[PDB]
């Protein structure tokens, strides 16, 4: 099984004319989504006298 | 005049301002009490003296660059920079009339007009406290308290 990650998107903003209004911050979730690996074969064969 | 009053955010060598930016709609002085309203817009608070729950916010001086001082009124319509204060800095304030400061520590209420007053600290909000003694007469001076 080969389980992949999958984050989120994030962030606030916000907008100022003296720039100084308290930078606000934050992070990013995940969860995960799998799949699965099989094995597939196959064989072949002749006889000694042909 | 060895106490000089030209800049309303006197607070501390360490501590720095929360600036609460937004939109006029009056043209107030710097140092009064205002009010957010319905969209962004910041003017003067016009609320009662005992109404409880308000939030610290005065008016900070505008920038040098731009025609700013502590007695140049603001231009209408525009983006004024405001202050949040936190508990624990000094602020200069701006009294109403006919009330003198004895004592530094009494209680630091706020009228109706967006100015302060000493207010007995049963029936209002108690913003700030005095940290300087001297006796105002005209509405509008500038006196030291300490917002907690």
């Amino acid at each position: 099984v080969i389980e992949s990650r999958r984050y989120s998107e994030a962030g606030r903003i916000n907008r100022s004319m003296s720039g100084q209004t308290d930078i606000d911050m934050d992070k990013t979730k995940s969860s995960y989504q799998k799949m699965v690996i099989p094995v597939f074969d196959g064989a072949y064969g002749r006889d000694f006298r042909d | 005049m060895a106490n000089s009053k030209n800049s309303i955010f006197v607070g501390g060598a360490g501590r720095v301002k929360q600036t609460i930016e937004g939109l006029a709609q009056s043209a107030f002085k710097p140092g009064q009490l205002l009010a957010r309203a319905a969209g962004d817009a910041i003017d003067v608070t016009a609320k009662a003296s005992t109404t409880y729950g308000n939030e610290f916010l005065i008016c900070d001086d505008q920038p040098q660059t731009l025609g700013g001082g502590t007695d140049v009124a603001v231009t209408a319509g525009d983006t004024v920079q405001a202050i949040s204060v936190l508990p624990g800095q000094y602020v200069l304030l701006s009294f109403a009339a006919t009330q003198n400061v004895t004592t530094k520590g009494a209680a630091v209420a706020s009228n109706g007009d967006g100015n302060f007053k000493l207010g007995n600290p049963a029936t209002e909000q108690t913003f700030a406290v005095t940290e300087e003694i001297i006796n105002v007469t005209t509405a509008g001076t500038l006196v030291l308290c300490r917002a907690i």
